């Protein structure tokens, strides 16, 4: 018994260096990995996510966005129309339109809006027809573009870390004015220059601005009263470059290979 | 200058209910070993209305770049499907992912259409693997039916399934999907055809309609109290037309058990002309002491509910 | 071939009703989830959840909380000492006056401390040793019992629904003053009275008030500057309020039966 | 009045990388079969050096009103095998279960110990099933591997 119980004990001895039975993760994708973070971001700073149509009509696409029938940004070889009225979106924007006249001229108005977007384009290594923006839209009473300036700042900072600095480079878009073509520092190279940053120590992620007063008032807000301040990024370029990721169309390609780098978490590292 | 602004009126950030359940989900099923897949939602005109249930009309774009991509997407298995052929022509022969994603349906001329949100994903390749010890587990229609299990236990949603027939999918191995007495979507093995137009093996896809899923408000768990002591346990053994759904035992046999029955099994089965139902009955009442005149009234009222419904022992 | 792979079809004909291969679900205990839910209520605010020791000096689960070397309090019955000086923490508060300190008399604080805590006294189905305390901490400088009532407000709809109005009863603790104890509208009985709520209506759940200007000082806060409000409430009584859970070792005995119930989403149901 | 305070100094609330590894961390080990355990950080005074590696003083109260409850925890695993077994003998034989927890470890006289958290957890019986196909896959070594190499790689943690 002590015996046999004793010599069972070593007929069952392993090697216990041999494979495990995996219990296999799958994967998040890259892209909604870049989104969430920046949904935690705002939800902690107070702001909802909302969610709106990926066939849009052309007022709030385009003409509740500061850009009359004319504008060159409406061209049909540029977007995908489906009638001369209704097109696959080109923005988040559409959804922040529709939210605030909603809102019939009450602040605050303080959303996020991620999703998937279109252009009418061909597809190569760094173009895809279809990619992903998140926009943002904040409106209150004395909101200034230094407040735009900090809450950049935090973006740029939750996904690049915590020792990032922004630029603030002029620039001009319909909705917005004053706008601003948003630069991080690179995070790779200190500020040195690098390949990834194209050697100036700087790369572009953002763009923003104030809202444009007659953005305000087609969607019922009172300009006089309220400002604004709106942003745009593209999680596709973000995540390129974070990761160095060689092709956009890797994202929509879905090669297990490709996918399956992103089971882990992530840290502020060191 | 730097600054942030200062809300007057206070509000706490917070996910929505379907924000909030939306990233459990996916939580869960990468959990179980799937992927997350985002798909392209334009697909060839001739595939727009591949695994459509109701006939619906298609969204084509005036000017599309690619015949590949010149109509909105009925469904999200066509380019999933494409997904694991790429993939398996690879070598990647394991492929699982899921997607939720839109699907586009025509309210007809000038008017925005329907964008539904569903829930789909396919599965093919072995589940588990453990080559030196001899493991190599299959996927197979229950294995892809369990990750459908496991998505309404998260959700706290009752789903039901029948047998059925769809388009791409092998005859005797598919089923439609009901919630609250709605079809929702199905599960089913590729046509053999499909597969092998495709290079692909034993592949499992399943489809659902997440907008339909998330309408069901499930509110607060409902806890039952634990039990001090015993429930008991009785195994039926029944004969049906080898040709009747074990869905149909376990219905009425639950709408006989009145308060007290807990849980059923079908343990087993054999199929010339009848199969044997082997059925675990788990008796149990962590409310009031049961008792074995309840229990046996309760039994014997569920094998005679069973008999005149149509079944043998 | 038209033959012999269309009766290979048949000959694979199956039972879909049949029990799928499941592949479990490991559950969240009751106790973590309402933790997390009041988590996420306050990361929304802006507040940062902070832990600490579990055992801890006599200095911060009293001196520091306005309970001096007298106090009835500090009886060596009804908490588990270790020395004269050591013992298991009764409450959380140690962790936000150590956390006070630190922050030498700059706010804002805004702080949720969820943890373990420990009480000597006999464990039946109502009476735990062991059980868990949340509690937070707001130290600024215009900080109002108004501001504190907004804040009991969104905690009770935030656990019990977004109909729930509160109670505010006059009462007494030495850490604060003014002093409330805080009831939430019964979620069962919409307001005849039940069984649930002892048929008044009203169910205790919180504790809270101003902080005591003695404690803000010893912490190194200025009393004619800052003011404060701080709260507690206990996940064990509100998950078994919210479930009808029996006895309260049901949590540390780990019956799978009891743990295995708490698999699935909830929500504000209609 | 019902009033929210305003903060003027903004701050995005957000859980630690610590606070948000470690939801994540029990979502993977729910997701793969395991429930949470909280189990009770007092022990007998026999049993508070269980399991424990490195020797290391144990912490006993003045006044325990338990013999079960007198000293703390070096390990999780006392109590974790304690609740299997009351599952085990109400007829419960599948067991699966982890906790994240404190355990304590004398730094001597008047001196507070150093409180640690540890990751445990236990497993019996079958890991999958479905009868009526003949799948049964018993719990063994490697499954518990597993589920270690599992929370390696969710963590990005090479073991
Ligand atoms: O104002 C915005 N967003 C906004 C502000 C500035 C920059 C960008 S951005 O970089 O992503 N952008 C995307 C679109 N681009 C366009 C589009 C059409 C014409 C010119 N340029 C410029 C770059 C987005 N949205 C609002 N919703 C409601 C009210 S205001
Ligand atoms: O002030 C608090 N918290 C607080 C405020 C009021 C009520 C409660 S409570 O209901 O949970 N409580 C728990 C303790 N109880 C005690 C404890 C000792 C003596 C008397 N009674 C009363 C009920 C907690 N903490 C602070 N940390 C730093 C500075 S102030
Ligand atoms: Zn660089
Ligand atoms: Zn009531």
């Amino acid at each position: 018994l002590m015996e046999k119980l004793n010599q069972q004990l070593a007929e069952e001895t392993i090697d216990v260096t041999l494979p495990s039975r995996q219990i296999s993760i799958g994967s998040k994708h890259p892209l909604t990995r870049t989104v969430e973070e920046i949904e935690d971001l705002f939800l902690g700073l107070g702001y909802e996510i909302v969610d709106g149509y990926e066939v849009e009509q052309d007022y709030y696409n385009f003409e509740a966005l500061n850009l009359p029938k004319s504008h060159p940004a409406r061209d049909m070889q540029d977007s995908f129309y489906i009638t001369d009225e209704i097109l696959m979106r080109t923005h988040t924007s559409p959804v922040q339109a529709r939210t605030m006249e909603k809102r019939n001229g009450q602040g605050p108005v303080k959303i996020i809006c991620p999703g998937k977007v279109y252009r009418r384009d061909s597809d190569d290594a760094t173009h895809s027809h279809q990619f992903t923006q998140i926009e943002g839209l904040v409106v209150d009473k004395n909101i200034k573009m230094s407040d735009l300036k900090g809450t950049l700042e935090l973006v740029a900072k939750k996904l690049f870390g915590a020792d990032r600095e922004i630029r603030l480079r002029p620039s001009y878009f319909p909705f917005t004015e004053p706008s601003v073509e948003v630069d991080v520092s690179c995070f790779k190279c200190k500020g040195k220059g690098c390949n990834v940053c194209k050697h100036t120590g700087w790369i572009e992620i953002l763009g923003a601005g104030m809202v444009h007063p007659n953005v305000l008032e087609m969607a019922g807000f009172d300009s006089n009263e309220y400002s604004g301040f709106a942003f745009g990024m593209g999680p596709d370029r973000i995540a390129m470059l974070k990761y160095g990721i060689e092709d956009i169309r890797y994202f929509y390609t879905n090669d297990v290979r490709f996918l399956e780098q992103f089971k882990a978490v992530e840290d502020r590292g060191e | 200058p730097s600054s942030l602004p200062v809300f007057g009126e206070v509000t706490s950030g917070e996910l929505t209910d379907r924000q909030h359940k939306t990233r459990t989900l996916k939580e869960t099923l990468e959990g179980a070993g799937l992927n997350q897949a985002i798909t392209y939602s334009l697909v060839s005109k001739d595939h727009a209305k591949d695994f459509a249930l109701q006939e619906r009309p298609t969204i084509s774009l005036l000017m599309p770049m690619s015949e590949a991509h010149a109509t909105l997407r009925q469904s999200l298995l066509p380019h999933l499907i494409e997904a694991t052929a790429y993939n398996v022509a690879r070598k990647n022969k394991d492929v699982r992912l899921y997607e939720i994603g839109r699907v586009f349906f025509g309210n007809g001329e000038g008017e925005l259409p329907d964008e539904v949100e569903y829930l789909s994903g396919i599965l093919t390749g072995e589940y588990v693997v453990n080559a030196w010890q001899g493991k190599k587990e299959e996927i197979d229609f229950f294995i892809a039916k369990g990750v459908v299990d496991r998505v309404a236990e998260k959700l706290n949603l009752e789903f039901s399934y029948k047998a059925g027939k769809i388009e791409g999918l092998h005859p005797g191995r598919t089923a439609i999907v009901s919630l609250e007495g709605q079809d929702i979507g199905f599960i089913g093995e590729l046509h053999p055809q499909v597969a092998a137009d495709n290079d692909l093996k034993r592949t499992y896809v399943f489809e659902l309609n997440y907008d339909a899923m998330m309408q069901v408000a499930v509110g607060y768990i409902n806890y039952e109290q634990i039990p001090k002591f015993p429930g008991v346990t009785r195994d039926i053994a029944l004969e049906v037309n080898h040709d009747v759904p074990s869905s149909e035992l376990k219905q009425i046999i639950h709408n006989n058990g009145e308060d007290i029955l807990q849980s059923t099994l079908v343990f087993d089965v054999y199929e010339k002309g009848k199969k044997s139902v082997a059925i675990r009955l788990n008796y149990l009442d962590t409310e009031d002491t049961l008792t074995d005149e309840r229990v046996s009234k309760i039994h014997d009222k569920i094998l005679e509910a069973l008999q005149a419904e149509g079944a043998t022992i």
